[PDB]
């Protein structure tokens, strides 16, 4: 029960969790871009000049 | 050599909510660089009153 005293550690071994790998996908995933306005089908001119 | 490694792992848990990581958290990681720049460190803030913005993670898909 004397308990006495030891030498020096020489490495101290880290246990951590891994690294989140497959998370992340290989492609990169981007919001689309929105389109241009488009002329819409169906225009045609409706004012006839009078008389 | 973990820092980088971390603050990835604390929004791939924050777009993702896991873990109890809340969605308004900021993974802050001012890095060293060695010249007069901010003060280096790792500060993730997770009180009210601040302002907070959505965009898109391109990584995994998320806001």
């Amino acid at each position: 029960g004397g308990l006495t005293c030891a030498s020096a550690p020489q490495g101290t071994l880290r246990i951590l969790e891994g690294p989140q790998q497959s998370l992340s996908g290989s492609p990169l995933q981007p919001i689309p871009a929105s389109p241009p306005p488009q002329i819409p089908p169906g225009l045609r001119p409706r004012f006839c000049a009078f008389g | 050599d973990l820092a980088p490694g971390i603050a990835d792992s604390l929004r791939h848990f924050k777009v993702l909510r896991e873990k109890r990581i809340p969605p308004w958290m900021e993974v802050v990681l001012i890095p060293m660089t060695g010249k007069p720049s901010l003060y280096p460190g790792l500060f993730l803030f997770t009180t009210p009153c601040r302002l907070v913005r959505p965009v898109q993670n391109l990584a995994l898909g998320k806001e």
